[PDB]
RNA sequence: GCAAGGCUAAAACUCAAAGGAAUUGACGGGGGCCCGCACAAGCGGCGGAGCAUGUGGAUUAAUUCGAUGCAACGCGAAGAACCUUACCUGGGUUUGACAUGCACAGGACGCGUCUAGAGAUAGGCGUUCCCUUGUGGCCUGUGUGCAGGUGGUGCAUGGCUGUCGUCAGCUCGUGUCGUGAGAUGUUGGGUUAAGUCCCGCAACGAGCGCAACCCUUGUCUCAUGUUGCCAGCACGUAAUGGUGGGGACUCGUGAGAGACUGCCGGGGUCAACUCGGAGGAAGGUGGGGAUGACGUCAAGUCAUCAUGCCCCUUAUGUCCAGGGCUUCACACAUGCUACAAUGGCCGGUACAAAGGGCUGCGAUGCCGCGAGGUUAAGCGAAUCCUUAAAAGCCGGUCUCAGUUCGGAUCGGGGUCUGCAACUCGACCCCGUGAAGUCGGAGUCGCUAGUAAUCGCAGAUCAGCAACGCUGCGGUGAAUACGUUCC
């Protein structure tokens, strides 16, 4: 906005899994206001993450997020008659949200049957680091690291 | 509308279903209200005059 | 135009309805002859100046509260079309009729004589900016008025192209809900088409 | 519609509202039932005695 | 003068101007500052399919007229089978479907039959009240003025409306400055959502706008107790607050209390105000509505109405029957249902709000696979009906296929409304099972109870092309670094 920064919402422990970050997956995977649907979906493939494991599932969680949070973002800016990106830090609450988009995204369209299984075998491979939400971080990462003489125009 | 318009829909027509409204200000064909027997502009008028009782400008 | 009606603005808040009856199922009988009786007083006894025409019914019996500045001319020599009117509001409504024709104090602070009056004059070839300060400075006279604005607009003269010019006095809020505008319209008829002549009169805010 | 043609975006919006109130259960005496119905109500008011 | 060219220097002809300084505005791919779903950051779309609806063009006897960049195009139309209807073909009519005024002659009218598609024409009949005793009403005849016209001009107009823009502006009185148009006030310093306010100043005031006053929602108090509520009494049958009854709780609706930078801390000329607290249902405009300054667009409307001119009067008036407004090589626009597994289908079960009801709402029972039929209780309704909300939840099955996805088109059989459902109504049953596997260049809405998705109701209305429009509640997100760019 031109009148600055306005006041992000809270997000309440889920019941289930005593953490904000489930809670932060679910709204991610809801769509049409189906809150109770988008719940059974992130539950039973969390469920199904310790059935392939028997590890605890957040933990599972965490170690899938870190192999894809990114660190460089590479947005785009013209100066003159050409334009270029210029590689700016990912500040970390961006990096949550923008790693969430990933495991939900790369996994709606991934070759599963029902979106437990899809969204289960997502997780699990990103907590190995094999997934396609890992290889866009790389991606992201090798953009923005062969762009490394733009970064002194940084607003 | 046209005077022999505004007569013809007095009267008793043949076939019944035949019969219809008209505005009992103007002879207005459409948009008569069953309640006022008038049409949507001769409505308008006659809320901000006050010349109908209960009616007034909502708001909520 | 952009302006609403100032008297349906107030309406339950500051003025009052002119209707006062109650209909549960005969609504559109009892418009369809309201829109009959305020035809007939209205074209018929203009000389006198109509302020409005209230009518208030109550179970067969019909009461028609008329204001006027000359409440002596309608009843004429002891009741020559008086009772011959409310003969034809008896004809009209098929009851027993109550009239009264009462009258207005003073008929200089009451938009709708105000606005009759200017429009009477511009149907006699008077010069419009002549009759719309006779209208403004005879209104500031009055005690208890704060502002005056008298609009008119049409052809104004006999001119080709329309036009518009309006004066004022005092102070005008109309965007105020507490105040007490009163608020007039009537239409000239002269040999050029027909001018509209517009009368806003500020009267304090609340009693 | 506020215009009298072609402006359908631009509307009013006019409500009618009814009160009702006093359900009262009085006793019928023969004195009373007289002096109910002799008092005039206003033009605005109806009453059904039922 | 080597040349390029320099110097001296006219006229015919043509125009009624060409100029100079300053003024107010508009504009700039000038400058400063500032805002807005303007971009960014996000979420869901549209543009592709099929259908619905409007429009262009075409067609037609007619496809009535109006709207045409934003600000025309699910707009006028809140309901085109007849009616509506303004259009076309054909059949009638002509002081007329309607109003009065003047002149000669006396019941209008009503029911029923026949003819005709109907309009109307006729055989009939019932018939003059009123003092048609003069005088009243009325009637057609007979004319006369006239009536009538959705015929023209919105670029003669009133009215009403859009729009820039709900943007923060637009002006005036007196004074002063300038020959003058004009200027000042309204500039400058801050600050605000705001020409909001403070401080300065040849300005001092004032008005219309802004804010406030009103409605709605968010908390509480007092009054209130039915048709609404059920804490504790008694009945509870049938568990249907059903009953006696209770004034506690909700609710209904009257009257009020409450939010003001009022209090605290820091900053600021001690000012305006700003940042952060405390208490509170709520905190700096609490949320939303109502509200459109001076004017712009010769914007829209002569088809709501009104109106000045102009035209028609054996017709451009008016009645009626059929037809059209619904056509179809195409093009655009706004929507709906889709392309499925966060889904389809089957069984079970939970939780709303705001509305409507007498030419009605139809509970219950009964018959039908079903739309519906029938019977009839209760109810002008906080009472009865509408009224089972749907998503949701749990269980089962399908198993990624043009399919148990999709539901167009077509065949058959029906119901209801209505004089009448062919042109051209909706709904139901059985059969049929098209395109479509997420959409090119492009483009739209949205900052919170919003978006996305799910139902319900109303107006107009006999029925309905209702997927529209105006409302109502259910579940309920993701983002916003930022001001460089559009
Ligand atoms: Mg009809
Ligand atoms: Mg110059
Ligand atoms: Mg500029
Ligand atoms: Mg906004
Ligand atoms: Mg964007
Ligand atoms: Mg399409
Ligand atoms: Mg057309
Ligand atoms: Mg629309
Ligand atoms: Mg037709
Ligand atoms: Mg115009
Ligand atoms: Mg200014
Ligand atoms: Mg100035
Ligand atoms: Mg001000
Ligand atoms: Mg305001
Ligand atoms: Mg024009
Ligand atoms: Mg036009
Ligand atoms: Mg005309
Ligand atoms: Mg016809
Ligand atoms: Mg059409
Ligand atoms: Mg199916
Ligand atoms: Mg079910
Ligand atoms: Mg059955
Ligand atoms: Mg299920
Ligand atoms: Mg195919
Ligand atoms: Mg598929
Ligand atoms: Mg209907
Ligand atoms: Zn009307």
């Amino acid at each position: 906005p031109r009148k600055g920064p306005a006041p992000k919402r809270p997000l309440v422990n889920d019941p289930v899994y005593g953490s904000q970050l489930v809670t932060q997956l679910v709204n991610k995977v809801l769509l049409k206001g189906k809150k109770s649907l988008a719940e059974r979906i992130v539950y039973g493939a969390l469920e199904q993450a310790r059935d392939k494991t028997g590890t605890d599932p957040v933990i599972t969680l965490k170690r899938a997020l870190d192999n894809v949070k990114p660190a460089l973002e590479v947005r785009s800016r013209r100066v003159g008659g050409a334009t270029y990106q210029v590689p700016v830090e990912v500040r970390p609450d961006r990096s949550t949200t923008l790693a969430l988009r990933w495991l939900v995204g790369y996994s709606r369209q991934r070759r599963e049957k029902t979106m437990i299984e899809r969204l289960a075998n997502e997780i699990l491979d990103a907590s190995n680091g094999l997934g396609a939400s890992v290889k866009r971080r790389e991606d992201t990462h090798k953009m923005a690291e062969a762009n490394r003489a733009f970064a002194h125009y940084r607003w | 509308a046209k005077k022999a318009l505004v007569n013809k829909a007095a009267g008793k027509p043949r076939f019944a279903v035949r019969a219809y409204t008209r505005c009992s200000k103007c002879g207005r064909p459409r948009a008569v209200y069953r309640k006022f027997g008038l049409c949507r502009i001769c409505l308008r008028e006659m809320a901000h005059a006050g010349e109908l009782p209960g009616v007034q400008k909502s708001s909520w | 135009g952009q302006k609403i009606n100032p008297h349906g603005f107030r309406l339950g808040i500051t003025t009052d309805w002119k209707s006062r009856w109650y209909a549960d199922k005969q609504y559109a009988e009892y418009v369809k002859e309201d829109v009959a009786i305020r035809r007939l007083l209205s074209s018929g006894l203009e000389r006198a100046g109509i302020a409005d025409v209230e009518i208030e019914r109550t179970r067969d019996r019909v009461r028609v509260d008329i204001h006027t500045a000359r409440p002596g001319i309608v009843i004429g020599r002891r009741g020559t079309e008086a009772d011959r009117i409310r003969a034809d509001l008896e004809k009209l409504t098929g009851k027993q009729v109550q009239l009264n024709i009462l009258e207005v104090k003073n008929p200089e602070s009451q938009a709708q004589l105000v606005a009759q009056g200017v429009a009477e004059q511009l149907s006699n070839r008077v010069a419009f900016r002549r009759a719309m300060r006779k209208a403004i400075q005879s209104a500031m006279r009055q005690p208890n008025v704060k502002g005056i604005r008298v609009q008119c607009s049409g052809r104004l003269g006999g001119a080709e192209m329309s036009r518009s010019e309006f004066y004022r006095e005092g102070r005008v809020p109309l965007h105020t809900l507490r105040a007490d505008i009163d608020y007039g319209l009537y239409e000239a008829k002269t040999t050029f088409g027909r001018i509209g002549v517009k009368v806003w009169i500020y009267k304090g805010d609340i009693v | 519609i506020r215009s009298p043609h072609k402006y359908k975006d631009s509307r009013e919006h006019f409500e009618m509202r009814t009160h009702k109130r006093l359900i009262d259960i009085i006793d019928p005496t023969p004195k009373t039932v007289d002096a109910l119905m002799r008092i005039d109500l206003p033009a605005s008011v109806d009453v059904n005695i039922q």
